[PDB]
């Protein structure tokens, strides 16, 4: 009687699509609503459907580009820089660098003609 | 009929919208911002500001300004020109100077005295000490910039001294000068502070407190100069004497101005760059410590830090200055890119005073007060975060099932460990069968075996209520001294009314009316006081039913005090309870709330803007726990479940928002800066145990994801994160590489799982160290403790933390502060110079000058001094207030630094001690050695200052209430009057007339109770201070008493409910009086004819101290016998050899680092803390859960009583009484839930607030590590003699004594000794065995005193509750 | 192998009830407390029942 | 078996609690004024309901 | 009957169908919307007596202590 484990299967395939909805789910919070006069509930969906809202602006967040890549589970570019192996410099941080690095008195800053 | 004096130091903040409302109003126009701000002060003036506009000298500058002859500047403008200030006259000059040589000698004249006694009694051997002459002979001639910084804050001080004086004697007043700071012409009122340089033809205006500000900098600047200047001097003289630190004060100078230029460049938004060079002062740090991978990467996010506020500092400077008068102001330097030139010689300028020296790196942190502070643009700040709370947060669901999962496993493991069972759950039947063996079994997976699957399955589980909440108030945590925001519809109180439309003006007339006067209050004591409804359980029952959610009331108010918010009373109650659950019943869950390789690394992270990402959905998802388990709903995730239906808006004073016509309604006005809504919670301040919790609860499902240990730290608004994890090292990677890639593998997983969670880090809030803690400000290296003890002492001056300029209470502060110097700049003698010179400056400069006495106050010293040259036999009054500076405060001296404190930190006796102190500070002018035993010599003073101290005609006066209050109290007016005595009666008088029942009720008792209970133990022979304090502690009417302490330390108490801020004569004369007795008690306390010609001046051959101080303190209650309290003098009885003797017989102290020095060095043994020996008890088992703290601290307590006093006659009457009075059981029910203490001998055991629970040395703790002590010797001559019977020597003090000697001999000598033995006088050593507590208790008393003040008892033990303990 | 293929059902019934349970504490967010219903979303306590019981046994003198 | 048999019975409350919360989730899900009075009005309806029951109860003697 | 599991199967269905209705629930404005609401089961009665029977269940241990006074 092989009948019971085949019924078994069933269940299993039923909890797998349950669960794969679930950990595929994603809970958006509650929040003010557009020309904000209210606020809305946490509206739940599917992630795909909170990255579109994302993505066409439906919902107010403000950091877009980020939202959906983490709800994808991609690394983005600013996560990428954020976490390097090296942090580099911002051009005026360079500046500052150059600056700092070799005590020549190469500043040549007049504080009597401020 | 009143007065109002105000502050001589910033207290508040400086407001940005006060100083353009005042300064737009003045010229026409917008000055600092195009804002509502300058657009309604031109409009509708206030009258302070048309006060000052109308002064005829204001009103020649603002002609010339208007005709084109003066710009206007912004404040930080002045601020330098103040700061640069050299334009000096040689009489200027000259007198300064003059002063200053003045205020050193004295301070050194003064310290003379004690270190002559601290050599004398170490045997180390107008001034005495060598090494202080050679001293003063370096310091006879001060370098120009600390007489350029002492000018400057002498000057400033005196504009603002006279102000002070002038406002007191006519309110309203203004001061008008030109010639105190010459170029400089003021006007100063509290309401305003306009300066104007003639000679640059240039005009700013700003607010009273910038002006405070000013005079603060260059305070804080002196003191650093000074304390540069004297700890370079004393470096000089000996390398250890001064602190660890040495900086050159040429190059602190042009750091100042330096960082002045910048602010001076950079508008107001200067201060961001400023802020940001913490970042640069941890990198140079970083640099020395760090690996080059970790060093790197902090060094360049450290840079675009500064760089990027630099220019993000530009960006709003220039967009701020577009269309207002300062429009002109902005230098050619910001709009060409030449102020990073301005950086980073500013930044080399710190690099340099840093020198690599990790003691000046970390003292340089002072660099952050130094400057001042930025005026707070409140209505900016509420933009600001704005962005953040509107913002909608997006979440996996599986992320928020991990994290309410962990938050379970936490609570589970938590109950499990700590009450030997798992919570109670709803719905066990969720779980399934691994876990529910756990359940069964009361056990736990530790989290090397856990899954996230598991904490998946946790996060479905649900409790049954394991916790209690209080059913009665506990006014304790209720009742303050702060401000509370004014209901919703009263919001518009809160702003003046010339600044309020005319609609909202009536409207505020006409809800006022539908106001009870509680709220109207606008202030928290008041809000109470006048709530002639209330009653105990009011917020237990609003907590019951939800009554707080969708409440009408509620609002949230902003103030620019990190932007501080209130609410309501009703909500803020709700906000206090939630957090008060959470830190008695749940913290103690969450401890630190409070491969052939291993990796190590940590993760620092600046959660300060992390309550702005917290969303109910994220933070209610484990609130709803902690709902669960008190079995309540809604009042852990009160704040998102309110604040989202509120109007958010700031409410400072001058800074309203526009309301449109006819809108009255906060919640229908038009959102703008500075008021918005549908703010998502994260109100700073508030549910932040409940967010640190979460963040644990967060750490641990990390740890889970990455394979990995975390032992973590929170405090306050950042976190350390420490990691380890196990790993394979590679061929050809090195430890640190395996540690710098853990931290960036691990940095990834934390920012993926917080950014999880809707909180985005960014590289400016979080940063990865090796193995190096610098947390909490404290920078640690190799162990070694690295201290930043000059940002400490920055601010301490005159009348430093006091109210009404009390004059005893600044001495203390200044005391206590400058101790900071010796504690953990580990330099005796700079803190003890330093603090000689501000006391000095304080009682013999400024006491003249006093804002309400005048130089009455100084003419009492004068008295006293004069006093002090007969009785002593002294040359003339410079030596008696040498002198006098050098008494116990306890005897009316003007010491208060007892010389105890620099070898240990706490005593069980202070009289003994201020006595020991008195007899090694005589000794300077006697030439008694103090290595020696006391003799009598032919030099009678201190004969004749003992005899008066035991010789006084006894005047006891409710003795036991005093006693009960205070343990080591004297009475008999032998001990100065303290605010929180004389006040009480003015705070009672307030209290019985106040609208609420509760407390009139108990105030109008007050003085029966106070009788009442005074007349309980007084039939109890061997009096015990500390076991009447446990008596007093159990009783309602310490509660009563502490709201009494509270109101007590106020001003203008007898017009706290007449709404305003005037102070009334009434407490003008009062504390007068007050600072007048207390002055004057050293002549009371010893008389010229020492209490009586016919009494023999006190022999000291054979004397002993311990006893003499036993006496007098019998003597002064008129007691047969005071036990428990007395204790020998460490300091005192410890006879100091640095050698080998023939019998120890001593402590024996050894050096166990190898140096000739260990400041700065860490040692190879364990940390000294003192440590009290904790009480041995047997605790009885029972559901512990049940009770409340409050009912489980009063079982203890009547514990304590039951321990000692079990030998009361009437011990069982008495327990009873106290059991069905306070807890409702009876005494037989109670004592199942008493501890049982099986320690026989409570006088060292016992812990009440009273006694020290450690005796911890004067020295910071990685300092002891360096050092052993072995105390057999002497436990063996002590055992022989006390037969292994107690005695009244504290132990940890012997060995604290010992530790912190050494360091001071090493400080002296340069020459830390290889061992120091202690050798006690065993005549001041008694036996302290417990007393036989013959007599019998008043219980008809006991139950008057529980019964007036009911009220105020904590909840009762109902039966309901009681039978739940034993199941 | 019945007993261990319902065990694997349990388990996964286990995870799913922690997720919809974790779904419904955050679902009952402000907006649930302005219409009057986060209780009924989250359930009554002890203490709201307490005073339920109070109530019911004092409705008049009894 | 009865091991079997166990399992199964608990399945069954496991499953009961899953549509409690779906019921709940949906229900709530839906936020009408006429839905969300529903069940605020059922919730006073059901506090009036524990009152009688518990008074009831209260008369047993 | 071991085949009774069949009734997880019946009920596994409207769970799921309850997690489809309750996700798609979103999808209603601007598109799933001809209405206020579209149809669906809507009984906050079974919601209501799980509260009912919780709650008692609650009050009956709350009880089972005052018993013991
Ligand atoms: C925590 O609060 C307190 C502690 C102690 C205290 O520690 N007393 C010493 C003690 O009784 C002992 C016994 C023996 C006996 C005679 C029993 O052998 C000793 F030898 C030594 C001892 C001495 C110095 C030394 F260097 C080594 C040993 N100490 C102690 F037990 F508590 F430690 C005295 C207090 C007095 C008052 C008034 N208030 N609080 C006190």
């Amino acid at each position: 009687n092989d009948n019971i484990t085949a019924r078994l299967d069933r269940i299993d395939e039923k909890l797998s699509e349950i669960l794969g909805m679930l950990h595929t789910l994603v809970v958006a919070s509650a929040g003010p609503t557009s020309a904000r006069d209210g606020i809305r509930d946490a509206m739940i969906g599917l992630r795909e459907e909170m990255i579109e809202k994302i993505r066409t602006e439906a919902l107010m967040t403000n950091d877009r580009l980020e939202a959906m890549a983490r709800l994808r589970n991609e690394e983005s570019e600013k996560m990428a820089k954020d976490t390097s192996d090296e942090v580099s410099l911002n051009p005026t941080s360079e500046k500052l660098n150059n600056l700092l690095e070799g005590n020549d008195s190469d500043n040549d800053l007049s504080l009597e003609d401020f | 009929a009143n007065v109002y004096l105000t502050d001589s130091y910033l207290k508040g903040v400086i407001s940005f919208s006060e100083c353009n409302a005042l300064g737009s109003y003045i010229f026409n126009g917008p000055y600092l911002k195009n804002d509502y701000t300058n657009l309604i002060s031109r409009q509708n003036p206030l009258i302070e500001h048309m006060n000052l506009k109308k002064l005829n000298i204001t009103q020649s500058l603002i002609s010339k300004y208007h005709k084109g002859e003066i710009k206007l500047e912004e404040p930080t403008y002045f601020q330098s020109l103040l700061m640069t200030y050299k334009s000096m006259t040689s009489s200027e000059q000259i007198a300064t100077t003059n002063l200053l040589k003045k205020i050193i000698r004295r301070a050194i004249e003064i310290s003379d005295v004690k270190v002559y006694a601290i050599l004398n009694k170490l045997g180390l051997k107008t001034i005495k000490t060598t090494l202080l002459k050679k001293l003063m002979c370096s310091m006879q001639h001060p370098p120009s910039w600390l007489i350029h910084w002492f000018n400057l804050y002498t000057k400033l001080n005196n504009i603002l001294t006279q102000y002070r004086s002038n406002e007191v004697k006519n309110h309203g007043f203004t001061l008008i000068d030109n010639q105190t700071l010459s170029g400089f012409q003021f006007i100063l009122n509290q309401y305003g502070c306009i300066v104007y340089h003639k000679e640059l033809k240039r005009i700013t205006v700003t607010t009273y407190n910038q002006f405070l500000t000013w005079k603060d900098i260059s305070l804080s600047r002196l003191n650093v100069c000074l304390i540069t200047w004297i700890s370079n001097c004393l470096n000089t003289l000996n390398k250890s004497l001064g602190l660890r630190c040495g900086f050159n004060n040429v190059i602190l100078t042009q750091l100042f101005l330096y960082g002045d230029c910048i602010l001076k460049l950079f508008h107001n938004e200067g201060f961001y760059i400023i802020k940001e060079v913490e970042g640069f002062i941890m990198s140079l740090i970083l640099n020395i410590t760090e690996e080059d991978q970790f060093r790197k990467r902090f060094y360049n996010s450290m840079l675009n830090n500064i760089t990027d506020a630099a220019n993000k500092a530009q960006k709003n400077l220039l967009s701020r200055v577009c269309h207002t008068l300062l429009d002109k102001t902005v230098s050619d330097n910001i709009i060409n890119g030449r102020w990073i030139i301005l950086l980073s010689k500013f930044l080399k300028l710190i690099k340099l005073a840093g020198d690599n020296n990790l003691n000046n790196l970390s003292e340089l942190y002072f660099l952050f007060r130094i400057f001042g502070h930025p005026m707070v643009d409140e209505r900016q700040a509420m933009d600001a975060v704005k962005i953040n709370c509107n913002e909608t947060k997006f979440y996996l669901l599986s992320s928020l099932s991990m994290l309410r999962g962990a938050f379970i496993y936490r609570i589970i493991k938590g109950f499990v460990n700590n009450y030997n069972r798992w919570p109670t759950l709803r719905n066990a039947i969720v779980l399934p069968l691994r876990w529910l063996t756990y359940y069964k079994l009361n056990t736990y997976p530790s989290l090397l075996e856990l899954t996230e699957r598991d904490l998946i399955v946790l996060s479905g589980l649900r409790f049954y209520r394991e916790f209690r909440l209080p059913k009665k108030v506990d006014l304790e945590m209720i009742i303050n001294d702060k401000a509370i925001s004014p209901p919703k519809n009263l919001i518009w109180t809160s702003f003046p009314r010339n600044y309020m439309p005319s609609h909202i003006q009536n409207y505020i007339e006409h809800e006022k009316l539908k106001f009870s006067e509680s709220d109207k209050s606008r202030r928290v004591l008041e809000y109470y006081l006048r709530d002639n409804k209330f009653n105990e359980c009011d917020l237990y029952n609003c907590v019951v039913n939800q009554s707080y959610l969708n409440n009408p009331n509620h609002v949230v108010s902003l103030t620019g005090k990190r932007m501080f918010a209130m609410q309501p009373g009703m909500f803020r109650q709700v906000q206090i309870l939630a957090e008060k659950m959470i830190a008695e019943n749940i913290l103690q869950f969450f401890p630190e709330s409070l491969n052939n390789y291993i990796s190590k690394c940590s993760i620092i992270t600046d959660l300060s803007k992390f309550n702005q990402a917290f969303r109910y959905e994220t933070s209610c998802i484990c609130s709803d726990v902690l709902d669960e388990l008190h079995g309540v709903q809604s009042l852990f995730s009160w704040l998102h479940l309110t604040i989202p239906h509120v109007t958010i808006i700031c409410t400072y004073r001058h800074a309203p928002p526009y309301i449109g016509d006819h809108i009255v309604d906060l919640n229908n006005v038009d959102e703008q800066s500075g008021l918005y809504r549908y703010h998502m919670g994260g109100i700073e301040g508030w549910c932040q145990k409940l967010w640190t919790i979460e963040a644990i609860s967060l750490l641990d499902l990390i740890s889970l994801k990455g394979k990995f240990s975390i032992t973590a730290l929170i405090n306050g608004d950042n976190q350390s994160i420490d990691i380890s994890k196990p790993i394979r090292l590679m061929e050809g990677q090195t430890h640190a590489q395996a540690d710098y890639l853990l931290a960036l593998n691990s940095l990834k997983l934390l920012y993926k799982e917080y950014a999880g969670i809707g909180h985005k880090l960014k590289g400016t809030e979080t940063y990865i160290s090796r193995d190096m803690q610098f947390m909490s400000k404290t920078i640690q290296h190799n162990g070694v403790y690295y201290p930043a003890s000059i940002k400490k002492v920055l601010r301490v001056g005159p009348w430093i933390n006091t109210i009404l300029d009390d004059f005893k209470v600044s001495l203390e502060s200044i005391g206590s502060l400058t101790q900071e110097l010796e504690y953990r700049g580990e330099s005796l003698l700079c803190s003890l110079i330093f603090r000689n010179v501000w006391l000095y400056n304080q009682i013999a400069l400024q006491l003249k000058n006093h804002a309400l006495c005048n130089n009455k106050l100084y003419l009492d010293i004068l008295k006293v001094l004069k006093h002090l040259k007969t009785f002593f036999n002294l040359d003339n009054i410079d030596t008696a207030l040498t002198l006098y500076m050098n008494l116990p405060m306890l005897f009316g001296g003007g010491d208060p630094n007892l010389l105890y404190r620099s070898f240990y930190r706490r005593t069980p006796d202070f009289l003994t001690e201020a006595i020991v102190h008195s007899v090694f500070i005589l000794s300077y002018y006697t030439n008694h050695d103090l290595k020696d035993k006391l003799q009598d010599l032919s030099d009678d003073r201190l004969n004749k200052f003992l005899t008066c101290i035991i010789t006084f005609d006894k005047n006891p006066n409710a003795e036991f209430v005093t006693l009960m209050r205070d343990p080591q109290a004297l009475g008999s007016e032998r001990q100065a009057k303290i605010t929180s005595e004389i006040n009480r009666l003015a705070v009672t008088e307030v209290l019985s007339t106040a609208p609420n029942k509760i407390f009139s009720k108990s105030a109008q008792h007050y003085t029966t109770t106070e009788i009442d209970l005074n007349d309980i133990m007084q039939n109890i022979e061997p009096t015990y201070p500390h076991g009447l304090r446990v008596v007093y502690e159990s009783l309602p009417f310490y509660k009563a008493e502490k709201i009494v302490n509270l109101i007590s330390g106020t001003k203008s108490i007898t017009n706290i409910l007449e709404k305003t801020s005037a102070i009334d004569l009434t407490d003008i004369d009062r504390a007068t009086e007050m600072m007048r007795k207390n002055i004057t008690l050293l002549i009371r306390i010893l008389p010229l004819d020492c209490n009586r010609d016919k009494r023999e001046i006190l022999s000291m051959e054979n004397l002993s101290i311990t006893e003499l101080s036993k006496y007098v303190r019998e003597r002064s209650w008129s007691l047969s016998n005071i036990v428990g309290v007395t204790s020998p003098s460490i300091m005192y009885t410890m006879d100091i050899k640095y050698t080998t003797s023939t019998i120890s017989s001593g402590i024996i102290i050894e050096k166990y680092n190898v140096n000739s020095l260990t400041r700065g060095e860490r040692g190879p043994t364990k940390p000294w803390v003192g440590s009290s020996t904790q009480e041995k008890k047997t605790m009885p088992v029972y559901n512990r859960q049940v009770l409340t703290k409050k009912q489980r601290d009063q079982i203890d307590l009547l514990a304590k009583l039951d321990w000692v006093y079990a030998s009361i006659d009437n011990k069982d009457e008495f327990m009873e009484e106290l059991s069905i009075g306070t807890l409702g059981l009876t005494y037989e029910k109670a004592k199942k839930l008493f501890p049982q203490y099986l320690s026989v001998n409570y006088l060292h055991r016992l812990t009440v607030s009273s006694r020290p629970c450690e005796f911890p040395a004067s020295i910071p703790a990685y300092r002891t590590t360096n050092y052993h002590f072995d105390t057999s010797p002497i436990n063996r001559i002590l055992t022989e003699k006390y037969g292994d019977e107690d005695i009244d020597i504290v132990f940890q003090n012997c060995i604290s004594f010992g530790l912190s000697l050494m360091s001071v001999v090493e400080q002296f000598t340069n020459v830390c000794p290889n061992r120091i033995i202690l050798i006690p006088k065993l005549n001041e050593i008694h036996l302290m065995k417990p007393p036989i507590f013959t007599g019998d208790v008043d219980i008809h008393k006991l139950k008057q005193v529980i019964q007036k003040q009911h009220m105020f008892l904590p909840d009762k033990i109902s039966l309901t509750q009681y039978v739940e303990l034993f199941l």
